């Protein structure tokens, strides 16, 4: 992996630095690294495999070294470099694609394609040099059982789930008490609805609780908390849990009462926020517990008192919302996020070449299914393919 | 190589010292395995340097 | 462009690395590059800025070389370097501004300002060195006609458009079937509304379709797909198509049925997602075809059954929604997005100096009008000014 | 700060570059810098402080130099380097943590911890080398009295605020004219609501104005302007200004009229956008003025004509909304944003070690209170701790 | 800036010291400085002034050095020196005027005129010498970001504001309770007026409060506090807040009660003065809170008792004043003040040559507009033009 | 007092006149005065503070003399001088603050702070020069 990354990094440096007219002193170290790569690869035969529809490709390396006896690079030098660079970039792209489409339950962290296993041989370790990318840095750290860290803008940590729980229900579905939520990506919208507006609740308070368990621990997370949930504040006709019949929802939004956001690690409260909404920090957590109360307002104007009678029928249902958006976080595991392209690149390569479903990943690399059941083997295979995808995205 | 090892080479010489501290207070002679009692300074901490 | 970028990059390196106390070995290659730049620029006269309120600036270069003999940099060295760097940074900023405010219909990719034309001469190609930025790398690749790639977070590919289509309507606007949508920036919110709730539709199904034709092909795109269009889920009084009258829309949201999101390239299905929500990947497409359905609930509770009568008047209008957000994508063409500042830089420079409207760009660099009619000449001019703005932001 | 950053950058480079098999020429400059760091640190005692629960730690440096004479780095070389690197990383992390948890009112930009004050001595200036990160570059430019700016994706410039102004009201809260708004982070959602729908207004137009005074000037700001406010588009039961009673809000959304968004600096109009939605560019401003009008629709279909009677009771309240999202901007000062972890890192370190509240920041480093009262002393302390947090992020 | 200041300083020293009959030993160092200036400037072309009506002036330097063999200066020596000095003073005047009429949004502290930009080059740094003026000293401290200090006699820290607040009012405007204030320059005159004289107040006390927020922090401020406000102590006919009608103010002055001056920094109490009048010291503050009570006097002689009835109509309205004058203060930013001429010089040059409105300063250098919105970019540009104005004043004035 | 004033005036002249690029002849007399101050102050220990909340501060002088140049001062010279100048300015400010907060019914004109009392000793009279304010 570090050798594949080193090939890609050398090729990117050569593309950026070996330009017409440039001082040779600008490229001397890059030229030495490039010539070392050429010497190491020369004489080695590689086969990028024919899994799925990915075509079998054979790679042969007999390339001359780049010259070292110029003061400024000229057009001849750039063209000589660029032919070799093109061949090497093609080879690295095909190796990366071959690795991305492969998985195993046993050693998913280990290389799977024949070319990458060959590149793991000691006779290629000379190619290895500056491992500065976040993905390769974390790869090296995890190879050594060291504390890893990935920074994610809007991490896709929540599997998509648009669900509801009814804590008070009946066949008519007209005096309902419960919660509905969309947990998607980095966003949790939750809303507790009481159709009776807690007329008969003790103290005229209805308590709603929403616990979301993250499949990995998040650290140093900046989160936006907002009082209302705009996704559950308009009238809807919602199917019943069995799907037999459809019930009606006609929310009127009250501000939530005694909002308590707990961020918990192993069930221990690490962070606690009470009645604070703007922008909060959860330093280390794997569970979010949102407690929020519908409080029937003690004093009402006549219209509000009209909305909420003493008994059924209830036509205006008192809903209290909550929005939780993880803007940025740090995770010890790879994750999809709104800014990167590793998941998209891996999925695109697997789709374009009709890679059959394997033992490890769900079909189509579906992220909801993947992150719902983020097993250790899935984590190893995902980190491997994501590191390979980043290596590929350095050149492609 | 020479520049990084200069200080070590120079301090290995038996015929030059790296300096001398004049402290008009009475300082105990150090006990060094190479000398016995020796008025040797390990560093120059606590003195203005000329 | 490569020379302007090399000047800017050399100056940024000099600002960051020529610091007091630093080992000369940290700067040796940079000092060589800087001295080469000084030698090349010495004895050359430049003029920048004669368009709009951009002032006329004359530039003369007669500078001494930086020393090479120190072991660690001291205050004298840093001061001499800083004076030269200040002059050069001012010159580069003015050249970038002079290029950013000019456009051409014929050869808009080629340099427009006199200074960049002078810098395109062979006598300046020696300045050229490491071209590592994504924008200059794409510029060089586009020069050789290699496949370019710009990564965007929340690409602004959709021109702003809030419109609606009525497939069934009458002058009183009380039995309406149709679609309303907002295509803005990176988001598509589309809602199909039937006022009869598909009482008389065949099989009690109303089909809604929405086609968005992207002006450029997108690859490796990460898409959030959510069932509901919250933007079209509240009571609304909407102007009629000719604006002669207003009509009422009292939505009640049902979940969409048989959701099929197709991503098409050249009218062929590249990606297709059937009832899939959360994160999906569109590997290569220029069109998005969202087809959904309002399916009248076969079973209703008394409240739901009351919402939807058998005939007019229809007071609750059955609406199905869809929200599609492009988080990240790759495009072969420059585009505005949420994280970069190229468009903002170019617009700000053109507004500060009162640049008259040109024959290429719309007035004020209006992005909606620009991406609506994204012609090849507009694309070439925009890539030029965006590359210049990225070069400028390295220093300014 | 420059020295602490240089230490961290040296260690990060050593981790990324001192890898088995690599050519010594790839790392030669880094090895020279590393040996310079060792030479400058050898023989010095440091104490990282006991503030809060952060333990007192003593640091000693008697390390040997790394070798320079191999053609390729080997496993022995990597192990020897790693031993020294680990200690230096621990020391730098502790210095960063000690500096992050301290504040001063008189001179908040100057170092606060003893270790960082010792490292500002001239004897450590030899460690200083490439200052290339955005935060350290801004730090140096600001020490040089040079114009520098931080780039923010979704800057958290707006203190959280959900409030309303009632320009027409009565104790029964049934004929209300006013504005509702949420300013949160980089987002503004405003809505003018008239219960009489401007039945008895001059020209049947109701004017709404909303001014947001930014605590710092923003430049080259990309902004999305959308013509509705989904946050204030559904029925709500809202406390009164004193909380004595609760009133009822029953929006029906009309298109806002004469929408004029002004971006102002020093009370002068810099940018003006009339009836423009989608992407706009605010080049330089400290205030946002949003003017909009609820225009009574001159023609109404019977369904619409019913909703707005000539007199009370008013059941459907005509609301017109605007939404303003700052996607990207540039600020002279430091700010929290959706991408960067500086605030989260500082808050996490302050929470983990039970750092008491100081005379500068609000308790818990709460961002709303901080940005509300962004004083110069707060700004200085906050830039200091944010730069230190970034330096720590390079290694931790 | 340091080079322009050094040029002007050398020229002023030459004008003051190169005088007939003086010992050469009185001027030897100055002669060396003058000759270094001549050597550095020789062979350099400068252009000043292409904005507004400021003419384009071209400057060429080919001068001989002043001699060094004399023991006393004679008339011919002084005349040749004066010729060179006059040319240099004309040049420095023009460079200063060219710099003063320019502004920048980005780097307002940096030079804007081309001549000062050229003078910023390394070759000219040899001219630099004693930087002892307060403005150039503050300039050098600010370049290194050291704590600056500007001493202002009567700082112009308050924008002009003459307004009133009504806490109790009604359309007839005959039972009014409120405050009126003039904040102008270095002065705050405030007055709380109750028309009923706190007859029906809770214990016959009417509390008045006035908050003034300074746009810059002041330190080491000598402040006079006088109990009365002569500005709001005579009959007035005042517009209404909407301007629809006019109300009447017939004040009768009572001594203010429980007078409390508070000087605060970042919303924290720094100085508190209770019942203290005359000279007080506010060491470091950015806000002034004046709180003062109208106390209905329990015992009244018959005329006083006739002034204030039990109920309306109220003809004589009980008013309590306060006058606050900042005599001298220190500010870390430049400011207009009563003694200096920097603002007046900058404005005079800008008006004399019809300098168009720029993107930084108000439409004509109005101090009220500037101080009301004293932004950092404005502060940088103002400090630059004020330092240039002082450099010019060393020679032109 | 004369000595404290002379220290402060020497420091002010050093700040104003020891500037990059200036002729050494502009500063020669000032450099001699400054080096004489360094010689007189070096080796002397001073204590400031210990009244109210004024902190106790200890001052030690172990500085080198300012060098000479052929023609003009350079940036290195200015930074080296500014280090010493900054320490001395800190010391003088602290001495002044220590004296300003003290008073005496008897001999109120005489120095009251320990540092100024030491500075009134004969050894420091060498520092005394132009008393022009
Ligand atoms: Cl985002
Ligand atoms: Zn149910
Ligand atoms: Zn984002
Ligand atoms: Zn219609
Ligand atoms: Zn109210
Ligand atoms: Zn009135």
């Amino acid at each position: 992996m570090d050798v594949l990354y080193s090939l890609s990094k050398t090729l990117k440096d050569a593309r950026d630095k070996i330009v017409e007219g440039t001082l040779y002193s600008n490229v001397s170290d890059l030229i030495q690294q490039f010539n070392q790569m050429i010497i190491t690869m020369n004489g080695n035969e590689f086969q990028t495999g024919g899994i799925g529809n990915l075509p079998i490709r054979n790679w042969n390396f007999d390339f001359g070294l780049l010259g070292t006896t110029l003061l400024n690079l000229d057009a001849n030098y750039v063209e000589t470099a660029r032919n070799t660079i093109d061949y090497f970039v093609d080879f690295v792209d095909n190796v990366c694609m071959d690795e991305m489409v492969r998985e195993s339950q046993r050693n998913g962290i280990a290389p799977q394609s024949d070319s990458l296993r060959k590149l793991s041989g000691i006779k290629f370790k000379r190619i290895n040099f500056d491992n500065s990318s976040e993905y390769i840095e974390n790869w090296n750290l995890q190879n050594r059982r060291q504390r890893t860290g990935f920074t994610f803008h809007k991490p896709n940590i929540f599997p998509y789930s648009a669900s509801f729980t009814l804590n008070r229900s009946q066949p008519a579905h007209d005096n309902l008490m419960g919660t509905m939520w969309l947990n998607a990506g980095s966003e949790i919208q939750v809303a507790g609805f009481d159709y009776s507006c807690a007329i008969n609740a003790p103290a005229n308070i209805q308590q709603f609780e929403h616990i979301v368990q993250l499949r990995r621990v998040l650290t140093t997370a900046t989160i936006t908390l907002l009082p209302d949930a705009e996704r559950f504040s308009f009238p809807r006709v919602i199917n019943s849990a069995d799907g037999a019949t459809t019930w009606y929802f006609n929310p009127v939004i009250l501000r939530p009462n005694n909002v308590e956001v707990e961020f918990l690690l192993n069930g221990q409260i690490i962070n606690t926020y009470q009645a604070r909404f703007g922008t909060i920090i959860a330093r280390n957590f794997d569970t979010i517990r949102l407690s929020f109360q519908l409080m029937r307002p003690p004093n009402m104007t006549p219209a509000v008192a009209a909305l909420f009678p003493n008994a059924q029928p209830f036509e205006h249902h008192a809903t209290v919302g909550l929005t939780l958006r993880i803007e940025s976080a740090v995770c010890e595991s790879v994750l999809a996020d709104a800014s990167k392209t590793m998941l998209a690149n891996v999925t695109s390569v697997r789709q374009e070449y009709a890679i059959p479903v394997g033992p490890v990943f769900p079909p189509g690399m579906n992220w909801t299914d993947l992150i719902t059941n983020y097993s250790p083997s899935r984590e190893d295979n995902l980190q491997r393919v994501f590191t390979v995808a980043s290596i590929r995205s350095m050149l492609v | 190589l020479i520049l990084m090892n200069m200080e070590q080479i120079e301090r290995a010489s038996d015929k030059i010292a790296q300096g001398v501290i004049i402290a008009y207070r009475d300082m105990q002679l150090e006990r060094d395995e190479m000398y016995g009692y020796v008025n040797i300074a390990r560093n120059l901490d606590g003195f203005q340097q000329i």
